[PDB]
């Protein structure tokens, strides 16, 4: 469960991201595709080239869902319910990949937040991403 | 892989008793039941509505037999799985787009079926050797992913 | 989350395990130790030879806790409370090992229950073990 | 491991800038903060109760430098991680009893710290080369587990 301190840390760091949420989302994807090439099997329909508008576009959507998640930290399952459905019954991404994107999102935040990414904040974000991943995979079976 | 001679013999001995068609169909079916997300690739096989339906779908069973037939073939080259599977590796990464995690899921379902089929003859040491083979086949298959 | 059907499948199969619960637990552990040797790092204080009293005891403690979990499926978080704490603060087993032990428990069930281990049961059991695994790791951080 | 000219140049060049002492203490400290169950191996190190306590604990800092100094020597032997880490593997499995999963956790955390420290210079492709490296190291340290 996210502790009051964790909820606090998450709101404080995400806050800081602000309107860069989108660019950060795209860089997290690029990091994922290059670091973990099996994840590209889910996007045979995209141009995965550096600078791809498709990646940008998809980065922005992911980013906006996490924004929605942050705002609804006390009620995640409802807020992400359409997304849970989607991933569970249409996309059908193996649960394993969620750890991978989470890692790359953390990496992107660390590279962008020199002051804010303290050990404490790092632990709270990790816990928040694992929580987001849990909700997204909750209706799989 | 690095199987000792005794391990190699255990594996080949048990494999001698397998009806590949039957077990192929069963392992694929249980894959699709236990981890339904793996269904994503089989939209063209038809009806995967209930466990009964998956298990009974002839498309599933025919795929089960081809998959396990290649597996069976690979047991003849335990000393060179990467070589044996290089071409299938390429096909799976480049045309089929199958995340190599499914290879790991199939291998653990495979072991379950072997245990359900063989009961007490599937001892712990026997499981340990089939565990090395399945991890080895999954690694050879994931090799050409780039 | 467990469907009501999953709850039925679980009680059905475990009922079947009955008095052999302890023997199946020892066997699950022996399978784990041989198949996944990094798990042995958690028992450097144990005699791990086949049929050792220590393995047999732990086996029985493991089965009792699973029995307790089947008995109180609608209330796992409460029923395994003490065990969540123990694994969280004292034992601190990396969460990955729970999947390994789960797999070996599944294998043992398959080997012992020819008539009951249908595809639907198989699935409910895997979810059940995954749920137990979730409860035991829930207080980790 | 297998690194392209591109990737090898990237790893060595960034490493040149790393103060092993500073980065090693940080990588170990964040490991025990983020995944607290890893504290199980460091009972004699002191108070590890809260973040501030971990980070400025002298035994943590010390141990961080040792581990990273060993990691560094491995970078000079990208071609034979296995023989380079054979002795340490045996130590970790036989004497320290450390689940090799922790090597994977450390590797992820080190990537994080390198990102935090280097910012935009730690680009996607650089990340990528470091990810193969930490996975190679993790696998070379898990090699002697039996
Ligand atoms: C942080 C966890 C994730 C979040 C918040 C997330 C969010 C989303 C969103 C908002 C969409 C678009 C839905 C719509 O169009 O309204 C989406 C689609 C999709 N997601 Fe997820 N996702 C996550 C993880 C993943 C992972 C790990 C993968 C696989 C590597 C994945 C693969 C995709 C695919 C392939 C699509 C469809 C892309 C398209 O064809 O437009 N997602 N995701
Ligand atoms: C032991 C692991 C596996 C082996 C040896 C294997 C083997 C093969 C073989 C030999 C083919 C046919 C190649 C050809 O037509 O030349 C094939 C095709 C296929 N495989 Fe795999 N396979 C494995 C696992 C999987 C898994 C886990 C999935 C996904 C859930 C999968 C999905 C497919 C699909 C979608 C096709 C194409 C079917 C068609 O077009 O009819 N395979 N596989
Ligand atoms: C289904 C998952 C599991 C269940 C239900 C479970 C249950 C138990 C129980 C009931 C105890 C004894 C508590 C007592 O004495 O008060 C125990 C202890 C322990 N468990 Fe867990 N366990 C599980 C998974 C694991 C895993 C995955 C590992 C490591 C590979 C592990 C390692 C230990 C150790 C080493 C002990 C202490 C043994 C001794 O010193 O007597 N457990 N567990
Ligand atoms: C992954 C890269 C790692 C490398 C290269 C490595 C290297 C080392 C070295 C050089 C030593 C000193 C041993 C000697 O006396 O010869 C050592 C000790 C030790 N390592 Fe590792 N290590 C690694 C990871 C870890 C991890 C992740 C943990 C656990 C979380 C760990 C736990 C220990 C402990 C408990 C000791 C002994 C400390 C003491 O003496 O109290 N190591 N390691």
């Amino acid at each position: 469960v996210l502790s009051p301190a964790d909820k606090t840390n998450v709101k404080a760091a995400w806050g800081k991201v602000g309107a860069h949420a989108g660019e950060y989302g795209a860089e997290a994807l690029e990091r994922m595709f290059l670091s973990f090439p099996t994840t590209k099997t889910y996007f045979p329909h995209f141009d995965l080239s550096h600078g791809s508008a498709q990646v940008k576009g998809h980065g922005k959507k992911v980013a906006d869902a996490l924004t929605n998640a942050v705002a609804h930290v006390d009620d995640m399952p409802n807020a992400l319910s359409a997304l849970s459905d989607l991933h569970a019954h249409k996309l059908r991404v193996d649960p394993v990949n969620f750890k991978l994107l989470s890692h790359c999102l953390l990496v992107t935040l660390a590279a962008h937040l020199p002051a804010e990414f303290t050990p404490a904040v790092h632990a709270s974000l990790d816990k928040f991403l694992a929580s987001v991943s849990t909700v997204l995979t909750s209706k799989y079976r | 892989v690095h199987l000792t001679p005794e391990e190699k013999s255990a594996v080949t001995a048990l494999w001698g008793k397998v009806n590949v068609d039957e077990v192929g169909g069963e392992a694929l079916g249980r894959l699709l039941v236990v981890y339904p997300w793996t269904q994503r690739f089989f939209e063209s096989f038809g009806d995967l509505s209930t466990p009964d339906a998956v298990m009974g779908n002839p498309k599933v069973k025919a795929h089960g037999k081809k998959v396990l037939g290649a597996f069976s073939d690979g047991l003849a080259h335990l000393d060179n799985l990467k070589g044996t599977f290089a071409t299938l590796s390429e096909l799976h990464a480049d045309k089929l787009h199958v995340d190599p995690e499914n290879f790991r899921l199939l291998g653990n379902v495979l072991v379950g079926v072997l245990a359900h089929h063989f009961g007490k003859e599937f001892t712990p040491p026997v499981q340990a050797a089939y565990q090395k083979v399945v991890a080895g086949v999954a690694n050879a298959l994931a090799h050409k992913y780039h």
